[PDB]
RNA sequence: UGAGCCUUGAUGUGUAGGAUAGGUGGGAGGCUUUGAAGUGUGGACGCCAGUCUGCAUGGAGCCGACCUUGAAAUACCACC
């Protein structure tokens, strides 16, 4: 959205200088932009000059970052047949399957991840290809659906964040809170650029990283000069 | 019925005001709307009215040619006119009446009707 | 003078919906002249004068994880 108003114009003031910047510096810049009472959380935008058709030309799935968010990520579990005691021990929040099928046909998920099983997004999920920024449908792709979803429920609760194309080459990643020490937000860097360079399809060896900058949440970003290789601020 | 369709907003040359020219002939009345500074925004006919025979040249004929032209101008944006008459031919006045029931002034019926200094023969017609 | 590429910035005006449906991650809210809204001024902009928006003034509002309607759902920051 970025909607122009006055509580966005305080944050344009007390800023020093626009510029692509060293990533260090854009981190260590960005942490006196936050504004909220929220704890905000920092993410990445990562445009790729790739097509983005598919998947082929994609670059889609998820990570276990090192370091989880200080976030719990909001888990539930899309499934037709599993014990509520043994996905609840590996973390989640609610299990059924009528709960869920009625909130991604309603077009509102109070969750803001739910793992689901192939079963699960058979009936609900498989067809929806529209499905908004709340991101409730499922996606193979993503890797979402697997019927081992107790491993990707303890998995998302403790740091597990996710890669997708739009319909752009455009990938958005969390890398941590503004709570957090400079190196430990590198070390959540870097190990998303392992994974972006691992799925990199075997047609995108030409120019193939864009432009990168990187966000917090109330609060402002700094573009990037590039994301580099260092999991430590030195 | 209705359909939603967009808003209409359009724009041709917006003249508000206009001269009409009446070339009335012999067998037929050619009926012209143009701008004042000269250009034409539409014309119609009595032979195109199909009356065909004698019945072409005729005050009626000639009338309802006038309520043609004078119909089609409202999308060129003309909103006044003034009429310059040129013949002797039929249609004297009921050309008049129907740019005035078109809904104009029609305050200046100024006859231009050219009189050559005695010009051009004229066919003879029947051979005897 | 078309189109592409690209920096930022924005509309989808519908039918149900307060009203504002480009793909979608972060994500449970922001209090410089309440984020507003509003005649007025410039720009985007309609499935139609109404949404977003620079701004003297204006402190009357957006809207979700959760007002509610829905098949895509909306804050706010980004991508455009």
């Amino acid at each position: 959205m970025a909607k122009l108003t006055k509580r966005m114009r305080v944050i344009r003031e007390k800023v020093d200088a626009t510029k692509q910047y060293d990533i260090n510096e854009a981190i260590a810049l960005l942490k006196e932009l936050a504004t909220a009472k929220f704890v905000e959380s920092v993410d990445v935008a990562v445009n790729l000059g790739i097509d983005a058709r598919k998947s082929d030309q994609n670059v889609r799935g998820a990570t276990v970052l090192p370091h989880g968010t200080g976030r719990s990520v909001r888990v539930a579990v899309f499934t037709q047949g599993a014990n509520a005691e043994a996905a609840k021990a590996a973390g989640a929040e609610l299990v059924g399957m009528e709960d869920l099928a009625d909130q991604i046909k309603k077009g509102e998920m109070n969750f803001d991840v739910v793992i689901a099983s192939p079963d699960a997004m058979r009936v609900v999920g498989q067809l929806g290809q529209v499905l908004g920024p709340r991101g409730l449908m499922p996606n193979p792709k993503v890797g979402t659906v697997t019927p081992n979803v107790a491993e990707a429920v303890k998995n998302a609760k403790a740091g597990q964040v996710r890669y997708r194309n739009d319909k752009n080459g455009i990938i958005h990643t969390t890398i941590g809170k503004v709570d957090f020490d400079a190196d430990k937000l590198k070390e959540n860097l870097e190990a998303l650029l392992v994974a972006l360079k691992k799925a990199k399809p075997t047609q995108a060896k030409g120019v193939y990283i864009k432009k990168v900058s990187i966000s917090t949440t109330m609060g402002a970003g700094v573009a990037v000069d590039q994301a580099g290789l260092s999991a430590s601020v030195n | 019925a209705k359909a939603p369709i967009r808003a209409r907003k359009r724009v041709r040359k917006q003249v508000s005001d206009g001269v009409a020219h009446i070339h009335a002939s012999f067998n037929n009345t050619i009926v012209t709307i143009t701008d004042r500074q000269g250009n034409a925004l539409g014309w119609a006919t009595a032979g195109g009215s199909g009356f065909r025979g004698s019945r072409k040249s005729t005050p009626f004929a000639a009338q309802v040619a006038a309520e043609r032209c004078a119909d089609a101008v409202k999308e060129y944006g003309i909103k006044n006119l003034e009429v310059m008459v040129k013949g002797p031919g039929p249609g004297r006045e009921s050309t008049i009446r129907a740019l005035n029931a078109a809904g104009f002034r029609i305050t200046n019926i100024t006859d231009v009707t050219p009189i050559p200094h005695n010009g051009c023969r004229p066919p003879k017609k029947r051979r005897v």
